[PDB]
């Protein structure tokens, strides 16, 4: 799940908002159903 | 003993050093229905003639202690923390459930030194039960224990939504194909539910009504010994 970061050095990262999107995708969708 | 009100002249102690437990744990006080179910289940395993309460207690009072210990260990091996053997209401020594009883705020200068350890898992509390069960070799019945523990995570009465929230927050997706990470997550959930957080809540509820000093510690996990 690699993504570029538009910083001064332009580095590479792997997780974008993993906790927040795991909340908004796994938990709260099951709670919605 | 901290919860129970007493005449001030006959106060049995002055301070309290509780290392790794609290009255505000959900498994601290057992309701009447669960206790009677435990008694009749132990009656069924010992094969007492279950007719009345006096009859079953009279049958149970004559059995040897080794047989009763073996039967209670066999039943407790596949039972949740809410199905343990604990204190009941009794109406005389205790009056009300512990959270309500803590709000009287009548104690007379009782200090408190309370704390925990990072390796005080509730699964780790049942090592001897596991060793006895593996000594008999009863199919290595640990998935029943883990299922009952996961159901016990859902409050007193097993409710679906608290179970879903608990399985989300800690990473115990029900992947029993690898028991290492799931078992560690189950220890994590039971330790944070039954041990750490009631200790913190009791320390808060004792320090808030300022009539005694409260000190709290926490021991990190010690590898070895
Ligand atoms: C049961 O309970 C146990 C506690 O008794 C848990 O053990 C502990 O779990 C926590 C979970 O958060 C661990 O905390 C992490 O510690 C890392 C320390 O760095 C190094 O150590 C790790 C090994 O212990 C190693 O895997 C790491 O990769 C690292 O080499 C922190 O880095 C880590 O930070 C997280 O949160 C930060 C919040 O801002 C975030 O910045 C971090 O960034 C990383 O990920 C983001 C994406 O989110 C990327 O963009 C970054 O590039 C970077 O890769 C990261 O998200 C976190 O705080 C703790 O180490 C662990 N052990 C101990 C001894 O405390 C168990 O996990 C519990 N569960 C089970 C099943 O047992």
């Amino acid at each position: 799940e690699n993504y570029k970061e538009f910083s001064e050095l332009l580095p590479n990262r792997q997780g974008l908002k993993k906790a927040d999107c795991s909340f908004w995708s796994k938990y709260i969708s099951s709670l919605k159903t | 003993h901290l919860l129970t009100a007493r005449a001030t002249n006959s106060q049995l102690f002055r301070r309290a050093v509780l290392m790794g437990g609290s009255a505000l744990s959900p498994a601290a006080v057992i309701s009447h229905e669960r206790a009677q179910q435990q008694a009749i289940a132990l009656a069924k395993e010992v094969s007492c003639p279950m007719s009345s309460s006096q009859e079953v207690v009279s049958c149970l009072r004559q059995k040897p202690a080794n047989v009763l210990n073996d039967a209670q260990t066999k039943l407790l091996a596949v039972s949740g923390p809410f199905h343990y053997w604990g204190p009941v209401i009794d109406g005389h020594f205790l009056r009300e459930p512990p959270a309500r009883a803590l709000k009287r705020s009548l104690w007379v200068e009782v200090d408190l030194l309370i704390g925990s350890s990072q390796d005080d898992g509730l699964i780790n509390r049942a090592k001897a039960v596991k060793q006895f069960e593996e000594s008999r070799g009863r199919t290595s019945s640990k998935t029943a224990f883990y299922q009952a523990l996961q159901n016990s995570l859902g409050g007193e009465d097993s409710d679906a939504r608290v179970e879903a929230a608990a399985t989300w927050y800690y990473s115990l997706e029900h992947s029993t194909d690898d028991y290492a990470s799931f078992s560690r997550a189950l220890e994590n959930a039971t330790r944070d539910y039954f041990i750490i957080c009631p200790i913190i809540d009791m320390a808060s509820a004792w320090a808030k009504r300022a009539r005694g000093n409260v000190f709290m510690y926490h021991a990190p996990e010690n590898y070895g010994h």
